[PDB]
RNA sequence: UAAAUAUCGACUCGAUUGCGAUAGCGAACAAGUACCGUGAGGGAAAGUUGCAAAGGACUUUGAAGAGAGAGUUCAAGAGAACGUGAAAUCGCUGGAGUGGAACCGGAGACAGUUGAU
RNA sequence: ACGUUUCCGACCCGUCUUGAAACACGGAUUGCGGAGUGCUUGUCUACUGCGAGUCAAAGGGUGUUAAAACCUUGCGGCGAA
RNA sequence: GCCGUUGCGACAAGGUCGUAACGAGUAGGAAGGUCGUGGCGGUUGCGUUGAAGGCUGAGCGUAGGCUCGGCUGGAGCUUCCGUCAGUGCAGAUCGUAAUGGUAGUAGCAAAUAUUCAAGUUCGAUCCUUGAAGACUGAAGUGG
RNA sequence: GCCUCUAGUCGAUAGAAUAAUGUAGGUAAGGGAAGUCGGCAAACUAGAUCCGUAACUUCGGGAAAAGGAUUGGCUCCAGUG
RNA sequence: ACUGGAACCGGUACGGACUCAGGGAAUCCGACUGUCUAAUUAAAACAGAGGUGACAGAUGGUCCUUGCGGACGUUGACUGUC
RNA sequence: UUUCUAGCGAAACCACAGCCAAGGGAACGGGCUUGGCAAAAAUAGCGGGGAAAGAAGACCCUGUUGAGCUUGACUCUAGUUU
RNA sequence: AAGCGUUGGAUUGUUCACCCACUAAUAGGGAACGUGAGCUGGGUUUAGACCGUCGUGAGACAGGUUAGUUUUACCCUACUG
RNA sequence: AGUGAUUCUGCGACGCUUGCCAACGCCAGAUCACUCUGGUUCAAUGUCGGGGCGCUAAAUCACUUGCAUACGACUUGG
């Protein structure tokens, strides 16, 4: 439903994967995905698993209001990072789908690199929260569209 | 409107900002004025705060109510093992202050001295000073070293020796040594440079830097307490029990105008771990290493014949055993136990009677500092308590 | 005591310099409906795939949502919340600026754009 | 030219107010909607037809691109005292 | 020098031109508008070889605005003459719909408490079984 | 009031750590209301047996006035059908 | 089943947790029990028993209803209302 | 609790924005004039300022604007007496 | 010459005032009569209630008395780290 | 070899040049009249290729330590 923000340099030796209306916090997944820019596929998967295991941190470069500090943050030349597990899981699933697409098109899976990655906000879901003095306020979820293009690197 | 009743402000504003010390080691911000007549000597030393005890001494202070009477006084033990001289550096005056002109390192540097240049010494290749060491046994390197020595002798106005502590002899976890620059006082610049050259790679004992009944200065970092409120950080009056939103605060943090919070108001923040320089700590005893015949009973006196060392029963709590040379200072010393203290010679011309008073120790408390110690030695404890079930079963 | 007269409330018809989905009746649609109040009563939002469902068979990864191919079609970037698809707001790629505001008028320079029988 | 950099100038609009950049009020942002109208009655002014006249009402006659157009007034309105 | 207003004037024209002086403006009053919008009676044309609508380069006009180019879109639109009007928005704590910074922030802290092994599952602090540890404590968290 | 049996629950988003400020509990040397508008808040007292109990009084009360002593376990003794 | 007494025993202590008024001397107000401003005032405010006064013997008194008619009244001064 | 982490996730408020001294100004400036100055991005606190937010001042005045209540205000009226 | 000090209390809501005591001294003032998103709420200053005077009455009284809800920081800056 | 407010000096040695007279004696020189050339003006740095000697490290995460600590940070060890 959502078109790719970019097009591969050479569509022959490249694959794409997409996901729409994923119920994962957009800001967290956007920071996690931006952390994956330019990584080889295996490095990206290892990084996501390390994030799940708390062995590596995702640096929060844009949505870092109130985020805490950590020692692992030094490796990204910043001061605020986190470990979004749900975002890591969703990105891992997307990368698995892209790997399957590359295998389907007959590409060497061990030379794929993340040429392009993007996260966009999607339509919100509506819920309610009840406040003092008999008031009702919105309790909204912020899902995302995720898209990735892998390219075969020589 | 003026405050109804006057009261002095809380705290000393010249000790602000109350921030964590930039460094763990105490920085010597000034050295004693150099007198060319006196013999060459060092002006500072490094030690570790081992712990506190109390002593009984006969007081000689004419006109005082405790003249010729024994008094109990609390003292702090600072373990000060000999320091190794690893380098010599000199400073030249310029229109913007003294400036380091050059540094000459000893041909052989201890592994624990070279550790100080590392954060991952064990994981590294330990290449520090490897090429410099080869200069001393090379024709050109020797010429460069001699030229550096000539520059020091010819241009510098003050000379400093780089000295480092020895950590292996302490049989403790840390192996990385502490390096410090100690200015050399006495004699001309040429004599200072020659003395430093002779003492390169050599050990210096504390008794050659300090003397008995002498007032010195302690420079270091105080005990840390973390983030603290105004009541504990600045000692402001607690607000009434009926206060809403807390009483451990400062009620008014400034008037309407100027429409900003001044830097003189008390605020919550870091308390402790501040750099400090306490002056006029008197030396009550300089004791030798307990591992030498001279220091076998460095915890005893002329009137207390019991053969004991300075270490209290059960060891110094949370510190260990003091088996090296030590200094017994009167009163409190900044920092907790195990803290590295920089001892410095006084910059003042001492003139008060307490500066020249002779200290005559009659007894040194050695009982356990964990709990309430009843005995001064394990031998005394066993003699008093007789034989136990353990001994009976051992028989 | 009929006719000439009044009246679209009811039934059936014809028109218009009226509105064109926030307009026109509240209601172009399962509208006096959903929903609200004990009750009298109050009362919405909601039009649009395509000529024709031909509404995406089949292969492939995943538990699935979903995606990568493929097919239908004038066209699917018309794919079901589907004609068009604005502004605010937001993400990416590349360039450039970046000392407690930023924007703006006048005058050059640079980059850039454009014209030369 | 709503890009960058320089030199000069440069306070946030609307409003009430003697006086607003105001420590006066409204204004977070964008789309769409949003306010001197209809009619009766006067008066002046401009234009058109006729002119001591002018307009004719309700109505009637006709008219089938028939709610139009066309014809039609002893009398009525205004004017002529 | 150029623009326009005013006065005067020339010319067979609701127009062109010449000439001298002039040009501040709130409230307010007039004039011009081939400025713009929607109808009607007529007139002039364009359109599936791409209308309206939408995004945005080359120009035009003092301005209101307009013309053309490129892309999207798929069925209407338009010149000029009269005449009519539900005819122009930045505000009205304006109506309605949508969206931001705040912000991944405030926060999800009353009612003592959970742990081990296994089962099922793609997936288990939270579902189920067993063992243990606690609670309501018969004016109960029971029936 | 506290603990337990039958029966029923472990449902209150979880993990790490235990800075400041906080909410709710527990203490505090010597002094003892000097705090404060004000003893606000907290502390003090308390069950049961024996003794003792003032002014005043509507003779009913005040009265649990005030204020003292005892209280556990074990082995026995006596009384009460 | 409860009551009284005796010896012995320990230990910081015996209503060992738990449960449960601090006490006294006075002044002002209200007699007391009670009621009240739901959601800022629980009081000295209201009520109260007691006291006094007013009207009413029924063809009456006090009230309601547009009217018809109705309530106190299944009442009758030791009653009824004010 | 706050704090840090995983998951989840609002609202008030918002002309534009946020370093000061003096001056003058609607007589108490974040912007204006002259000076002091001026270096990323951030975490935890804080209550000086933002004449901070909540609400078209419940105080006072005006209005030929009301309403509750009172009476020796004006004009009427149920009822009652004759 | 403002570097540094200029106190503990009884009464009163009090600012003031007065007294007791110590003291080197018990100096005077500003900062929106500094300081309520710092507290408190004793006073003032709604609605309940009482008295005196005033008023025919509803009601009035810088006359006295009693009881009477003190909200929000997570934003910018400043300050503290 | 000297200079300490770090570069700059003096002395050599070696290279590459550098003056005047015969003498404008002799060759060459011209872009049409000027429009950014000194008629290739000078500097600063980045990067990519060839060579000449020349060298063969560290932080950081994760564990650990507790003198430190809200989280970062700090102090230790392999």
């Amino acid at each position: 439903k959502v078109h790719y923000s970019r097009a591969p340099e050479n569509s022959t030796k490249s694959c794409k994967a997409r996901g729409s209306d994923l119920r994962v916090h957009f800001k967290n997944t956007h920071e996690a995905a931006m952390a994956l820019r330019g990584m080889p596929l295996r490095r990206a998967q290892a990084f996501l698993n390390h994030v799940k295991e708390h062995k590596e941190i995702v640096p929060f470069r844009r949505f870092h209001g109130g985020i805490g500090r950590a020692a692992q943050t030094k490796q990204w030349n910043t001061t605020q990072g986190r470990w979004p597990v749900k975002s890591a899981d969703f990105l891992l699933d997307l990368l698995k789908n892209a790997e399957s697409n590359a295998e389907y098109k007959g590409l060497d899976v061990d030379h794929l690199v993340i040429e392009h990655i993007n996260v966009q906000r999607a339509a919100k879901l509506r819920r309610r929260t009840y406040r003092a003095h008999g008031r009702i306020n919105p309790y909204m979820s912020s899902p995302c569209h995720i898209e990735v293009i892998l390219a075969e690197k020589e | 409107s003026h405050r109804k009743f006057s009261a002095p402000r809380h705290g000393h504003m010249g000790f602000t900002p109350k921030k964590r010390s930039r460094t763990y080691r105490g920085r010597i911000k000034a050295f004693p004025k150099d007198d060319k007549s006196k013999p060459i000597h060092l002006t500072a030393f490094l030690g570790y705060k081992a712990g506190m005890t109390h002593i009984v001494r006969d007081v000689d202070k004419p006109g005082s109510k405790v003249n010729k009477k024994e008094v109990v006084e609390a003292v702090t033990i600072v373990e000060t093992p000999p320091m190794v001289i690893a380098g010599v550096t000199g400073y030249v005056d310029t229109p913007q202050g003294p400036r380091a002109l050059t540094t000459i390192w000893a041909e052989h540097l201890s592994e624990e001295a070279r550790r100080r240049f590392y954060s991952n010494w064990a994981k590294s290749k330990k290449k520090a000073f490897t090429k410099y060491a080869k200069k001393w046994q090379d024709e050109d390197g020797k010429k460069l070293i001699e030229a550096d020595f000539a520059k020091l002798k010819k241009y510098c106005s003050s000379i400093r020796v780089i000295a480092h502590t020895q950590m292996k002899i302490l049989r403790r976890r840390q192996k990385k040594a502490h390096l410090v620059e100690i200015q050399v006082n006495g004699g001309t610049i040429e004599q200072k440079v020659d003395w430093a050259r002779e003492h390169l790679e050599k050990q210096v004992q504390v008794d050659t830097v300090f003397a008995q009944d002498e007032m010195i200065d302690t420079i270091g970092v105080t005990r840390g307490h973390g983030f603290k409120g105004v009541t504990s950080r600045w000692h402001t009056k607690k607000l009434p029990r009926k206060t809403h939103k807390g009483l451990r605060k400062v009620a008014c943090i400034g008037a309407w105008h100027p429409s900003r919070v001044a830097f003189t108001v008390a605020r919550a923040g870091q308390k402790g771990f501040h750099h400090r320089t306490i002056i006029n700590n008197k030396i009550y005893r300089i004791g030798k290493s307990a591992l030498t015949e001279e220091g076998k009973n460095n915890g005893s006196t002329e009137f207390d014949l019991t053969q004991k060392t300075i270490t209290p029963m059960g060891g110094f709590p949370r510190y260990g055993i003091v088996n090296q040379d030590y200094i017994m200072l009167r009163g409190a010393v900044l920092g907790p136990k195990k803290r590295l203290i920089t001892l410095r010679k006084s910059l003042i011309t001492q003139t008060k009677r307490v500066a020249h008073e002779k200290i005559n120790l009659k007894w040194i408390d050695t009982s356990s500092k964990t709990g309430h110690g009843r005995f001064q030695t394990t031998a005394e404890k066993r003699a008093f308590m007789g034989k136990l079930k353990r001994d009976f079963l051992a028989e």
